[PDB]
């Protein structure tokens, strides 16, 4: 490509959201068990939120 | 004599003068042009425009609407069965304990 | 909030592996963009703040700091691109790429849940903006302004460090999600009166106070436009964000202890705006308004009321822009008449009227027109000092008729009366100059729309 | 009638300057105003109900726009 | 004691000022035509009885004596012509005094509006530089060892040259711009 | 508003002002004539002379200024130079 230089930060900005996605489920521990907003899982659903 | 041989010090440069068309970026008309239009563009047609057009429409800021609907039931609930509007006490009297004095 | 460090990040190699003319322009675009991805942070709960992860987290009160700052690093590469024109291109990368690094030390700053984090950060800030003060200034002054500006900070900073320690050997952690559940009450004792003196006189050096602000007259007016940018405009306002984290630890001691900190804020007010109002520099005077704003925000931040806290933020970012659009006038007045003095040029209405709009339109924000964000701040600290105590309402409605008597005076001599007549040097003003100055007050201007969004984390 | 030349500063620059932030703000006004015009006409506004038994909304059905939903 | 060409001001031109500051005085003392003119004869009398007077000192004191009386007896607020310093119309076109320099800056689009007024004054900037040096070596030597004197400059001495610093004079915008 | 002056109107205005003068028979004097020597006029004479003009023209004319007119001429030559007539 002959703009490589354009497509450096978007491509840090779509790696940090990826990061943000991945470091969101390391931090899973009380997924649907708050006591605010536990809930019985609907059909065809596994995990809450991702 | 001749203290500290010195280059002389050059006098101010007009951008005006070599281009009569210059926006003030650059010396070179292409480059001043097109730093010229990415101002313009990512400055007022991007970050201004779009910006306040998201931030207009943000989706219940602070629940501050929110916080006013439910209010609006609470009232009608309250006002229905004869219970005063707001009690003076936050917590029930019942479930807290005093020191002995 | 790794999605805004590594754009930010980024960017060094996008200034470094640029081409030989192309750095301002790749550099704008880039960090515009990243100013527009910043509004994602508006994501902002009645009750819960936004928590991103063990070290990051944003509250009501960061966000409108991290916007402005990222907002304001295109806005100073458009500024920084003038005067830089004669320089080598390894000294151009290493200017932005300090510019850069200073931005990515501020966000990483406001989002630190860890007191630690925190200062390391908070201290982090000074050794770039040292540097470009000391290196791309214009005067002889400003190595003397190399030294008065760190070791005033550092005096404040170094043993606060101490009892930021002393907390991680007292609570056992530093986590402000944490510390805002296992707090204590602080008891009347020497000890405590010294660690609120420690954990106090850094945000107060910082912010800065009377009597201790003699570093802020000196950095501004030798350190380059950009400088004065990320001095008047962000700078000022890690104090006022140490202020409000670390005022909920030193509870109830300092409902005594304010007094007279808060006496000599008040009294500061008026020799500033005094001061101001016999200035022979424009950005001395500059420096002595920002002086005179942070001296209220200490105020506010002190009398700790709900108003107080939403005046103090509001006034913090109105402050902040007005300032840098002040600032941005000061230097291009600089770099027409290469001069500082005031009563130099004057009479620039007749030959520049576009920029004399943009005067009289900068001075307005400055004594608090209403309905502007700084009318809102202003006023609501004098409705949280009037409910502090009957009295102060003098100290401050005096301070407002000499607010008024100096900014339409800074306005005067600059643009009204009849010009000088050995001064033809005086170009007509460039379309960037223009632009920056819009791009200053447009957002300033349509704050006054929705201003919930700057009024602290409990609005 | 004897006009006499009026001597003014080059007023060129500063409607340059004018004329083009007014192009680069309307360039992307008039569309936006325009789809939200067009939003509001034709898909339009929500509506409260009541929470059916059995059924949870999303976390975005709790907003009334289409754009602060989307 | 402060004027252009000369270090002091004399007996008589200090007599004549005070002359004519006595007699606007009365004239914004007594509205009317014709009792400032009697009144204006009594002054004239007053003045012209003490025309002769030989004696130096005399004078002096008798000059000392009229302005201690034009003191006493002045108008609290004299007539003040519009154009004169204090008056109300007093500066105010300043604001519209442009100097031509600007000119010098225009955008080539907006200097093709008028081509024939910016010949003439590229043939005046011609004039100019080409005596500019003749007329500063004019100055140079003319003015005696030791700087000039007095502020007068000397006129053009010679045939084809124009008098020594004439641009921002002759170039000075108008009363009514 | 504000008609515009030309040196001929100037001209005849110092004239007939000049003219409407006891101390100045109307038959002798020149635009050329001096005041002292020309018409044997008097210091305090020009002083009146020099404010006459002033009612007349509607402007002060300075001291060090009027120090210096004493023929017709030189008020006329002032006059155009100040009001900056013949555009
Ligand atoms: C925030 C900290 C950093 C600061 C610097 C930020 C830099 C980046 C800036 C990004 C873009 C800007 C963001 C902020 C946007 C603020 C504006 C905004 O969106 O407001 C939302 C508000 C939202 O209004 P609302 O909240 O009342 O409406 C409810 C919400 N919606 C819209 C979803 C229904 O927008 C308005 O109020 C717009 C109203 C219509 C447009 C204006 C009409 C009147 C115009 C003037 C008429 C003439 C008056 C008299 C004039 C006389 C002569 C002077």
């Amino acid at each position: 490509r002959d703009h490589w230089i354009h497509v450096l930060v978007p491509v840090g900005f779509v790696f940090g959201y990826y990061l943000d996605r991945k470091n969101d489920e390391k931090l899973a521990a009380f997924r649907n068990k708050s006591l605010l907003y536990k809930r019985e899982l609907k059909p065809q659903e596994e995990v809450t939120w991702k | 004599t001749l203290r500290w041989q010195e280059d002389p010090e050059p006098e101010d440069e007009n951008l005006y003068e070599k281009n009569p068309d210059s926006h003030g970026y650059d010396k070179d008309p292409a480059v001043d042009v097109w730093n010229m239009r990415v101002v313009f563009f990512f400055g007022f047609s991007i970050v201004l425009v779009l910006g306040s057009t998201f931030v207009a429409y943000l989706p219940d800021y602070r629940m501050q609407e929110w916080a006013r609907r439910e209010a609006e039931r609470l009232v009608k609930y309250r006002e229905a069965h004869g219970l005063p509007l707001m009690e003076s006490n936050c917590f029930d009297p019942s479930k807290i304990q005093l020191p002995e004095d | 909030m790794l999605k805004y460090i590594i754009p930010t990040m980024m960017l060094m190699p996008l200034t470094w592996l640029s081409k030989n003319s192309m750095i301002w322009i790749n550099t704008t675009l880039h960090s515009l963009l990243i100013s527009l991805t910043s509004l994602l942070l508006l994501n902002q709960f009645g009750d819960n703040s936004l928590n991103f992860s063990l070290t990051f987290f944003s509250d009501s009160l960061s966000t409108p700091l991290l916007i402005l700052t990222m907002w304001l690093l295109p806005l100073m590469l458009m500024a920084s691109q003038h005067h830089l024109s004669k320089e080598n291109l390894a000294r151009k990368k290493l200017f932005i790429s300090m510019l850069i690094l200073l931005q990515l030390f501020l966000i990483m700053t406001f989002t630190a849940t860890e007191l630690i984090f925190f200062y390391i950060m908070f201290e982090a800030t000074l050794v770039p903006t040292l540097i470009i003060i000391t290196r791309w200034g214009n005067q002889t002054e400003r190595l003397n302004a190399g030294l008065y500006f760190l070791f005033y900070t550092l005096a404040g900073s170094l043993p606060l460090l101490v009892a930021l320690i002393y907390i991680q050997n007292t609570m056992g952690s530093l986590n402000f999600l944490i510390l805002q559940y296992w707090v204590q009450p602080m008891p009347n004792s020497w000890s405590n009166t010294f660690m609120w003196l420690a954990c106090m006189m850094a945000f107060m050096v910082k912010m800065p106070l009377y009597g201790l602000h003699l570093w802020l007259p000196k950095a501004h007016v030798e350190a380059p436009i950009a400088g004065s940018m990320v001095l008047a405009a962000i700078l000022l306002k890690l104090g006022g964000y140490g202020m409000m984290r670390i005022t909920l630890l030193l509870n109830p001691i300092t409902d005594f202890m304010a007094y007279p900190f808060i006496m000599l804020s008040l009294w500061g007010m008026i020799m500033t705006s005094s001061i101001c109002l016999r200035q022979t520099d424009l950005k001395s005077l500059i420096a002595y308004s920002s002086v005179s704003h942070m001296a209220l925000v200490i105020v506010a931040i002190l009398i700790q009321t709900p108003w107080s806290y939403m005046g103090a933020t509001a006034l913090m970012i109105a402050h902040g822009l007005t300032s840098s659009m002040l600032f941005c006038l000061a230097n291009s007045n600089y770099e027409r008449v290469h001069s500082r003095t005031m009563i130099l040029a004057r009479g620039l209405q007749t030959l520049l009227p576009l920029m004399a709009a943009w005067w009289l339109l900068a001075s307005l924000t400055n004594l608090a027109l209403p309905p502007s964000i700084n009318l809102i701040g202003e006023l609501f600290v004098v409705m949280s000092t009037f409910s502090w105590s009957n009295i102060t309402i003098i100290l401050m409605g005096l301070n407002m008729v000499i607010t008024a008597l100096y900014s339409l005076y800074m306005l005067i001599t600059t643009q009204r009366g009849k010009h000088t007549h050995h001064i033809n040097n005086i170009l007509p003003s460039f379309t960037r100059e223009n632009a920056l100055m819009s791009l200053h007050m447009l957002p300033l201007l349509l704050l006054s729309l929705n201003p919930k969004i700057i009024l602290g984390p409990l609005y | 009638g004897k006009r006499l030349f009026i001597i003014k500063p080059s007023g060129f620059y500063d409607k340059r300057f004018l004329k083009l932030l007014r192009f680069y703000i309307l360039l992307t006004g008039i569309p936006v105003v325009i789809g939200i015009t067009l939003i509001n006409v034709f898909i339009g506004e929500a509506e409260l109900a009541e929470i059916p038994e059995g059924y949870v909304p999303e976390h975005w059905e709790y907003f009334k726009h289409p754009i602060s939903r989307w | 004691a402060f004027l252009p060409s000369a270090a002091y001001l004399t007996h008589q031109q200090k007599v004549l000022q005070l002359y004519k500051r006595a007699l606007r005085h009365l004239e914004s003392r007594c509205v009317h035509r014709d009792k400032y003119r009697y009144f204006a004869c009594l002054l004239r009398a007053r003045f012209d009885e003490h025309k002769n007077e030989k004696d130096m000192v005399k004078a002096t004191q008798l000059l000392r004596e009229a302005e201690k009386e034009f003191w006493h007896g002045q108008h609290p607020q004299p007539y003040i012509f519009p154009e004169s310093p204090g008056g109300t119309s007093y500066e105010r076109y300043e604001c519209y005094k442009v100097p031509e320099w600007c000119l010098d800056d225009w955008h080539p689009s907006e200097k093709a509006m008028y081509p024939d007024y910016f010949a003439k004054r590229e043939q005046w900037k011609k004039l100019r530089r080409e005596s500019w040096e003749r007329e500063v070596k004019q100055l140079q030597e003319e003015t005696p060892v030791g700087g000039p004197r007095t502020e007068a400059l000397p006129p053009a001495r010679k045939q084809g040259d124009l008098p020594p610093l004439w641009w921002h004079i002759v170039t000075r915008p108008r009363e009514r711009p | 508003d504000a008609p515009p002056l030309t040196l001929e109107g100037i001209k005849d205005r110092v004239l007939y002002v000049l003219k409407l003068y006891d101390k100045i028979d109307p038959e002798k004097l020149s635009v050329n004539s001096h005041f002292m020597k020309d018409l044997g006029l008097d210091s305090l004479d020009q002083v009146e002379i020099i404010m006459a003009m002033e009612d007349e023209f509607g402007f002060e004319i300075p001291d060090i200024d009027a120090e210096k007119l004493m023929c017709p001429q030189e008020i006329v030559d002032y006059i155009a130079d100040k009001k900056d007539v013949y555009e």
